[PDB]
């Protein structure tokens, strides 16, 4: 029905300019005011600025002064969120809004001078006590932007699994991920975790070989 | 703008009971308050519209009351699935401005933790680095210390913590801990111990292997 | 007759007071209501004084005139000159109260006719002070209840519910009510006691101003289609369901 | 400069308890880590410094651990003059920076407030102005209503409703509602009251007066 | 002792320049590097810069770079926060610090349009019985911010509730409550002395039966 | 004599390789130590082979040469032949270790002397692994203790500890500890592994930086008024004293 749909994860680095799409659908677009809003780590949600979607005159919060343009495309219905001059500040996700109701997903913008780089991915098997139950992991280390996606036997083991926010060391990302399953399970059977990069287009496998 | 001071900024809480979050406007704002749920990677989540209305969509165990600056937002009968920052938000005036937000945690009995310790893999150790990991899974309260020991002597530079956010089954928390070295480094020593301090026991749960 | 001065009163009434004081030295006063002439005499030669007469039916009228002229007040008793049935009081801006009595002469009925000649008719009067009321603008009439603190007049729209609330001082107050529970069509307004103006939003989007004017009069004006601004001009209401029409 | 995450931001807790407050920074910072508490109109006190050493002129109440990047604090025994916003502030680089502070509050057993009404003064009166003023006094938890009904009627704009901080003995709150009005506002009605919805109780307590006297 | 001690409260209106001072005591002053930290409502303590006391450079938080100068009188053990074009962002507590275990007790800074205003005192009796009786001081309508409503000259203060100021129509109101024995009153003579130190203003109110 | 072509060794002495094979078929090798002359055979012409002596005390001594005459081992045994009194293995690279034994086999002492001519001198060794340790330093000596895993030597000035480990593997790492409860007087420092210094601060402020060098040396220097860089040069610690003297 009505959706703002937001353009993907963002990498910049400082000095860069990004552009942020919100496309709405279900109403007359006219009809309202498009509100942007940053969300920051520990700052809640805050308000940028909102522009009129008739006249397309924008109106910028104090903080949200310069750097900061807002635009539209009314025929495509389409809200455009410029930041110039990009500085870490701005590492944050950005939603667009109308109304009380209709909210963005989201767009999370990452200024770094980090270059893209794929993560190894490891084996955590227990070294050489079995119990009724075995835990196992994997560690996706090196790896940059933050984003990745951990699934374990293909979405088959979600139940007792946990995924660990990464952290930066040496200027790259590494995150863990844990699963715990019956002695039965393994090493009689296999258990494969599957760690997606999208920043790098990559998806890669690893088998939790024993002992 | 109009100010929105949101108390309290965290709450933790028992399940099936009440909890309530206060939000005081600089001015009277015409009972022109909502109340939005925001869980992480998802976008706000409209619950309450002029302070007391229930948005369709939503259990009635939300609910909201006040009038002039001084408002209230109440979550009846607590489930775990309620975890999340929630937000006043004031649209009297076309600069909508935001409440600071609430952490809403889940208060629980208290859980030991499973600690389980995983040497470096071989093939992490083929491309010349040794992490090493101890996974604490499934404990209750989130505060626990990780001390890691090599030749049974400290080594407190170099570790790589990471918590779960709350899970929303059992309202537990889990840690990776991972202690990254060189292959070298590795190999210049034959113990490794993790220690896990948590409340629920005086004496730490150990977990060690020799190289 | 050049020996009686008509002078005009409250109501456009005319009464005739004697040039030359009566033999008992009080001068006698002569007016003709609602073609019943009526006479009286008072110590006063301004017209001020009470004239009494009969009707067709037998019924007993009595017009007595405010001592500075500013007010009459036409008394309709039964035969017996006692039971009161009717009292009209009129000033001299033409407002009017107009009251029926029953049995104890406690008031059955009232109208109270502003100067503007919108009124006001109080009728089914509980013993508590409550009853139906009913407000006579100029285009419309609304219609709703009282209590002993306010009269409250409503119009209703789906389930949108407008509440005009008149105080005992005379003082106006408007409330917006919708038992919807969606964001997206949810009626709601704010009450500027300044301005004394009703602003609707939806979605949190100003759609119109309803102003309730001095004149007793209600003007309707549109936002935007962004809910920034009035646009236009506001245009005066002349039938109740404009007012309908404002709360879809 | 370093970021110091720090842990809740709000705590509530009894009378004797052992609350614990965390601080995760950006890197390691080498056991340099103190923590403060401050109270309403004062310099921030030194708890703890050095990750576990406790400053001269405080209680052995008060306690610190951790190394890396991950370090705690706590308070056992919880005292009501414990109240007050707690931060960790690291010091490994020149550019110090803090956490976002703890607000640690106490749970107390609930109390209805005690409710006072006040028609306005022959003094303000004589001035132009007319404040109706409703004392809300030592009740828990903090959250309340108040609403002011004119001849019956709601009147919800023009209220100051003010809150006192969390009492430092009996850990109470009190709150004072003012309705202003003009002298001819207050003397078109009669009947002022101020009703009070709290936890302790499904119906409000209602205090009112008429200008009848 | 080592004391940091501030200068005191400032109102000023936007544009303007402020200068506050912090005096050192106790230690040789040119030992350690002052910072400044400000502290708004709603945020918590945020790291505004600091001053090597022996150089004299300065080294300026990210957000505190164009209208924010750090200085020194080293002799004086003397040092100074200045910002210039003040705006409303600037109302805030500031502080001075030294070491970790040395703090200034603050400087109050308002940035407002609005001019000095002394209170209206008003008193809030009952109208016309049980253990206790509350009274109260209604005190409206000033400005800027800080007001100390004493009771009996300090002889009750155990009773008393502080009720904090709310802005309305660009002006102050708070109240103060104070509970004693119904047998004190009126019986006993209880006041109100409201000081508004920025109006030189103090005022007693009595709290007379009715 | 010209029939041997002697060639010094490990040590400072010239172990003679005779030039021809001898009367049996093998190298016949003479050496002199402790005044004692040592003779043996062995199928290498280089050096490379076991000589033996007696001495006045009927104390066995052999001498034991590596293969790439890089090493000498050189062994007391008392009058059996058997039961081992000392073991001293010297290399080229004038480093070594001396070993005294006890009966079982068992040494009761240590000493590595680095090609540098510091010393780490263990003592009092039991079976735990653990014992009494010093490092004899250029110009002074550090007191402190072992164990199988690492040796730790102390160094105490007030409620300051200051330990400098050094593990199994040889890897130096230091820490500081005191007591001290005041911020304004507390010492505490952090230790860079990279860089092999151990930096103090005092209440937030860097006081000095103590370089433990690869040349088993230990320099200070302090830093500025406000802690924010580096003064001077650094400067050598010649004596104990100036090592107390930095944690004062």
């Amino acid at each position: 029905q009505i959706q703002l749909v937001q353009s993907g994860p963002e990498l910049k680095k400082p000095g860069e300019t990004v552009k942020i799409s919100c496309k709405a659908s279900g109403y007359t677009f006219t009809d309202y005011s498009m509100y942007w809003v940053k969300q920051a780590p520990g700052k809640g949600l805050k308000r940028m600025g909102w522009i009129n979607t008739e006249t397309g005159e924008p109106t910028y919060a104090d903080d949200f002064k310069g750097r900061f343009a807002l635009s539209l495309d009314t025929s495509a219905s389409t809200a455009y969120l410029h930041i110039s001059n990009l500085k870490n500040e701005d590492t944050a996700t950005y939603f667009c809004a109308r109304g009380l109701d209709s909210w963005g997903q989201g767009t999370s913008v990452t200024v770094s001078s980090a270059k893209t780089t794929p993560p190894s991915v490891y084996p955590l098997a227990p070294g050489c006590t079995t119990g009724s139950s075995v835990t196992l992991g994997c560690l996706v280390k090196g790896y940059f932007p933050e984003s990745v996606t951990v699934t374990w036997n293909s979405g088959s083991l979600s139940s007792s699994v946990h995924t660990f926010p990464a952290l930066l060391q040496s200027g790259l990302y590494t995150m863990s991920s844990s699963v715990t399953v019956p002695s039965s399970t393994w090493p009689s059977q296999t258990v494969t975790c599957s760690v997606a990069h999208p920043a790098s287009s990559t998806t890669v496998d690893k088998k939790l070989e024993p002992s | 703008d109009i100010q929105m001071t949101q108390s309290p900024s965290s709450l933790s809480a028992t399940l099936g009971g009440k909890v309530t979050i206060t939000c005081k406007a600089s001015q009277d704002i015409n009972k022109y308050i909502a109340w939005y749920q925001h869980k992480p990677g998802k976008g706000p989540r409209l619950l309450i519209h002029y302070t007391s209305t229930l948005q369709p969509g939503n259990p009635s165990r939300f609910s909201g009351s006040g009038s002039g600056r001084d408002y209230s937002f109440s979550i009846s009968n607590l489930e775990a699935e309620d975890i999340a920052i929630y937000y006043c938000l004031q649209y009297d005036n076309l600069q909508r401005t935001f409440g600071g937000g609430t952490k809403v945690e889940i208060k629980r009995a208290d859980a030991a933790p499973t600690v389980s310790i995983f040497p470096p893999s071989s093939e992490q150790l083929t491309s010349g680095g040794a992490s090493v990991v101890c996974f604490l899974n499934n404990f209750y309260p989130k505060d626990i210390n990780v001390k890691w020991k090599i030749d049974g002597s400290e080594r407190q530079n170099g570790v790589l913590n990471s918590w779960t956010d709350q899970d929303s089954k059992d309202s537990t928390y889990s840690m990776s801990s991972t202690l990254t070295l060189t292959k070298d480094e590795y190999e210049r020593h034959n113990s490794y111990t993790c220690e896990a301090t948590h409340k629920t026991s005086t004496s730490p749960i150990v977990k060690s292997f020799n190289r | 007759e050049k020996n009686s001065v008509s002078v005009d009163l409250p109501g456009e009434m005319k009464v005739l007071v004697s040039k030359e004081k009566n033999k008992d030295g009080k001068y006698d006063l002569i007016a003709t209501v609602d073609k019943l002439e009526l006479k009286g005499t008072s110590d006063k030669n301004n017209g001020a004084g009470v004239l009494e007469g009969v009707k067709a039916d037998k019924s007993k009228v009595k017009l007595t005139i405010s001592d500075d002229l500013g007010q009459t007040t036409l008394e309709v008793f039964k035969e017996d000159g006692k039971t009161l049935v009717s009292k009209k009081v009129t000033s001299k801006d033409k407002s009017s109260t107009e009251e029926k009595f029953n049995e104890k002469g406690e008031v059955s009925e009232k109208i109270i006719t502003r100067a503007d000649g919108t009124r006001l008719e109080y009728t089914g009067i509980k013993s508590d002070g409550s009853g139906k009321a009913k407000e006579v603008l100029k285009g419309f009439i609304l219609e709703g209840r009282f209590t002993a603190e306010k009269t409250t007049l409503v119009v209703k729209e789906g389930t949108v519910t407008l509440s005009k609330d008149i105080s005992k001082s005379g003082e106006v107050s408007v409330e917006l009510q919708d038992t919807d529970s969606s964001a997206a069509t949810k009626k709601t307004a704010a009450w500027n006691s300044g301005t004394s103006t009703l602003t609707i939003t939806v979605n949190s989007k100003k759609t119109k101003d309803l102003v309730f004017t001095k004149e007793n009069t209600i003007t309707v004006q549109q936002y935007d289609s962004n809910g920034v601004k009035l646009e236009g001009s506001a245009v005066e209401i002349t039938k109740l369901d404009e007012i309908k029409n404002a709360l879809k």
